């Protein structure tokens, strides 16, 4: 159980110990270097004006290994303060992470960090595990990518996984844009931080979009005041729900792709007719970008308008879904029956990195 | 040697004594539920109540030697009352004048059972444990009745042992993850055996064989007949043997062993199969290979429909070759290849294959083209994208159709495709819809 659990996210890394109920360390996935030695996380972000920030994980997939190693080293020694060679380590990966990518993670872990053992789990599958279920369809929306992953008794159907290259940062960028069209001005790194805060506190998904627009144009019953750090007080109106509406309508940011209600529906339709009922009735939502109030209700409505009239639709969106993935790892890594699922250093020293599968 | 005149009696009494009244009642609830898939919860609970009564009485020490055979007949008598409180097999009436001992019930291709959330499960278990357990054994067994009885009893038993154990745990959610993972093996074995057995029951051994060869050919198009034919034949044999066998080991043993052969022979022929075979246990592999979609077909020159003089290896070869190069779902191929080989066969003498050959070749060619149109675009696009293109298709072919009408045809066609254009589409249902769809083909 004394294993480590590290959820390598596009925007945030969630690290802790198997068994805890929440990540002990949550820092931005960033590696910066002096503009003209090496910093990670918050600090590297703070000293931005004199460094070169780099994101090792763009859309869920680790793209730059040298930087990733820095994140892992920082995760172990600075954030958790432990010896990686003394703790089995469980790492997470995106839904369709390439085999070669996984093997490279496994190699670095054993050879560079000397972990006694490790495991790589599909993020979405852990979110499902967190709710104590092994079958259902997960909608995972984080910082840089959104996925729909159908799962049957622990098996993720690769051919039914749906993706949408739109998540949290795009929503933040988009809220900045429409807030600026309203008269305010949000364009700098700093103002971005203010908009992300506005996004996470005042935004919500409208059950019925067009009607909500009408209500915002008809009255001020939807307005909300927000105090800037300097005291200025602005009002957020229809941008409260217009921002999140982008998830169901990617066209708001010029993306001609299906919204999350359709990605969920498409994903289910890729599965055999006899198991779709168990996807519809176990639609789990996870990730920071599924935190919007009213999103579960909006999804339940959309899917109901798409599924057969006799189909039971149930959305599972817990209050702590922001860390569902990490939590599913903490639980799975603590199970006594999972201890034989680890990959030992002895085993690794056999078929090399091509052992993690 | 023939089973004793009282093979049944001695069997039930032996079970009633080894399990006690409670567990024998459960065994019976499961048994009569799978036997009567359409039976309401009360018709089956009522019958089960009668069965357990007779059994207790007729198995009692000093019981009249005619008792069991007398009561069971008074049980069948009640099953003919019209206003009977017991279930009834299709046309059980055309027998009420002993066919009511072993009548057939078709497989369930669209199970409705939906496991409730953990919260709902525990909410109903608290209210009434016995009730919950009974309602569950009924609905599950009526929905997955084609799985062997021993598998159903074993699964429903372990599942209930999980609910009682996790709903009273300090960490329900944590317990459910642990218990559900340990239950995975049996759960997979149970639900998957029901599905493969329902297909087998619908097809019959001959069609089933053909069906499994077609499906294996579509999953591994770049394989050799010798690589798959033995496998397709292996599963068919396991199906005819284990689907209806009291041997509480047949399926449980055979199925995992089939998966090992599947991997030994196919592991190194496809990226997808390699992935499937890397799974931890047999059932994890079987679920992967079972769900594996028809692959992108190689696309080679047309294949010739054998019509010479000719064991049975030429038609197998042809099936294999045709399916591996024809983008048409297995339910279509199985549907047309059956009455196509029935014609070629009833031909053999040589003059025959000369007047029918061209006849069968054309209809088959026409059939294949019809299906490709009914299933066009379905496999290559997400469903919502398929519906768009479909509307684009039907529009430019029905200029006078009103937007409303157009959308009605779109819905009907896409509805058909979502049910009959994938690798594991339901045989019974699709065989009837395919006929209907072809007539409306346009
Ligand atoms: N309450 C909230 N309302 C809206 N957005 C939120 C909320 N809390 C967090 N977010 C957004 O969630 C994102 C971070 O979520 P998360 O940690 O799930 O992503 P990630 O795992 O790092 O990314 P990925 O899964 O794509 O690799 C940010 O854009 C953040 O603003
Ligand atoms: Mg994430």
């Amino acid at each position: 159980t004394t294993a480590l659990v590290c959820d390598n996210g596009s925007g945030l890394v969630k690290a802790g110990f198997a068994g805890d109920d929440a990540p002990r360390a949550v820092f931005p996935s960033i590696v910066g270097r002096p503009r003209h030695d090496s910093y990670v996380g918050d600090e590297a972000q703070s000293k931005r004006g004199i460094l070169t920030l780099k994101y090792p994980i763009e859309h869920g997939i680790i793209t730059n290994w040298d930087d990733m190693e820095k994140i892992w080293h920082h995760t172990f020694y600075n954030e958790l303060r432990v010896a990686p060679e003394e703790h089995p380590t469980l790492l997470t990966e995106a839904p369709l992470n390439p085999k070669a990518n996984r093997e490279k993670m496994t190699q670095i872990m054993f050879e560079t960090f000397n972990v006694p053992a490790m495991y790589v789990a599909i993020q979405a599958v852990l979110s499902l595990y967190a709710s104590g279920r092994t079958t259902g369809i997960v909608l995972d929306s984080g910082d840089g990518v959104t996925h729909n992953v159908p799962i049957y008794e622990g098996y993720a159907l690769p051919h039914a996984i749906m993706r949408l290259d739109l998540a949290g940062r795009d929503l933040t960028d988009y809220l900045m844009k429409i807030l600026t069209e309203r008269g305010y001005s949000f364009v700098t790194t700093a103002e971005r931080e203010i908009v992300r805060d506005i996004k996470e506190k005042l935004c919500y998904v409208a059950l019925d979009f067009e009607n909500e627009m009408a209500t915002a144009a008809s009255s001020s019953s939807l307005e909300k005041s927000y105090e800037l750090p300097d005291g200025q007080v602005i009002t957020i109106g229809n941008e409260r729900f217009r921002c999140p509406e982008t998830l169901f309508q990617p066209s708001f940011i010029g993306m001609e792709s299906a919204g999350i209600h359709e990605t969920t529906y498409n994903s289910i339709m890729k599965c055999d007719i006899d198991i779709r009922k168990d996807l519809y009735a176990n639609n789990v939502m996870s990730g920071g970008t599924t935190m919007y109030p009213g999103i579960a209700d909006r999804m339940q409505k959309e899917i109901t308008a798409l599924a057969p009239s006799t189909m039971k639709i149930k959305i599972i969106a817990p209050p702590e879904r922001k860390y569902s993935v990490w939590i599913g790892g903490s639980i799975l890594a603590s199970l006594s029956t999972f201890q034989q699922m680890w990959i030992t250093k002895q085993e690794y020293d056999e078929a090399g990195p091509s052992i993690v599968h | 040697l023939e089973r004793g005149r009282d093979y049944e009696k001695n069997k039930v009494c032996k079970e009633f004594s080894h399990l006690g009244k409670e567990d024998f009642t459960s065994l019976s609830l499961v048994l009569y539920s799978r036997k009567f898939p359409s039976g309401t919860f009360e018709q089956v609970s009522q019958l089960v109540k009668e069965v357990v009564s007779l059994t207790e009485a007729c198995c009692a020490e000093g019981a009249d030697p005619d008792c069991y055979d007398t009561r069971t007949s008074a049980l069948s008598a009640k099953s003919c009352e019209s206003n009977s409180p017991f279930p009834v097999h299709p046309g059980t009436a055309e027998c009420c004048t002993l066919c009511m001992a072993a009548l057939k019930h078709q497989p369930q291709e669209f199970p409705t059972y939906v496991e409730p959330t953990n919260d709902e499960i525990c909410e109903a278990f608290r209210k009434d444990p016995k009730e919950y357990a009974n309602q569950f054994m009924w609905e599950y067994s009526t929905n997955y009745g084609q799985a062997p009885l021993s598998l159903l009893v074993s699964y429903t038993k372990s599942y209930l042992s999980m609910v009682g154990s996790c709903c009273t745990s300090a960490s329900p959610t944590v317990c459910f993850l642990k218990e559900r993972l340990q239950l995975k093996h049996l759960s997979l074995l149970t639900t998957l055996s029901n599905r493969v057995c329902s297909q087998y029951a619908a097809y019959g051994e001959k069609k089933s064989r053909l069906s499994n060869l077609i499906k294996l050919a579509q999953k591994v198009p770049t394989a050799d007949l010798e690589d798959v034919l033995p496998l397709a034949e292996d599963i068919t044999n396991i199906l005819s043997k284990c689907c209806e066998s009291a041997s509480e080991d047949c399926m449980a043993k055979e199925l995992p062993e089939h998966t090992v052969k599947l991997c030994d022979n196919l592991s190194t022929k496809n990226s997808k199969f390699e992935d499937c075979c890397q799974e931890k246990t047999a059932m994890d592999v079987f679920v992967c290979t079972y769900f594996m979609p028809a692959a992108q077909l190689p696309e080679l020159p047309d294949v010739e429909l054998p019509t010479n003089k000719d064991n049975t290896k030429v038609m197998d070869k042809y099936t294999f070759e045709l399916s591996r190069r024809t983008h048409l779902p297995e339910v279509f191929l199985s549907k047309v290849l059956e009455p196509t080989l029935k014609s070629l066969g009833e031909c053999c003498s040589t003059t025959c294959f000369n007047a029918k050959g061209p006849l069968l070749k054309k209809e088959l060619s026409s059939f294949i083209d019809k299906g490709q149109e009914l299933c066009a675009d379905y496999s290559e696009n997400t469903f919502t994208e398929y519906k768009k293109k479909l509307a684009e298709r039907l529009k430019a072919k029905l200029p006078e159709a009103t937007p409303t009408e157009l959308a009605k045809l779109v819905n009907k066609r896409s509805d058909f495709a979502s049910n009959c254009c994938s690798i594991n589409s339901p045989p019974l249902y699709c065989d009837s819809e395919i006929d209907a769809e072809l007539k409306n083909i346009l």
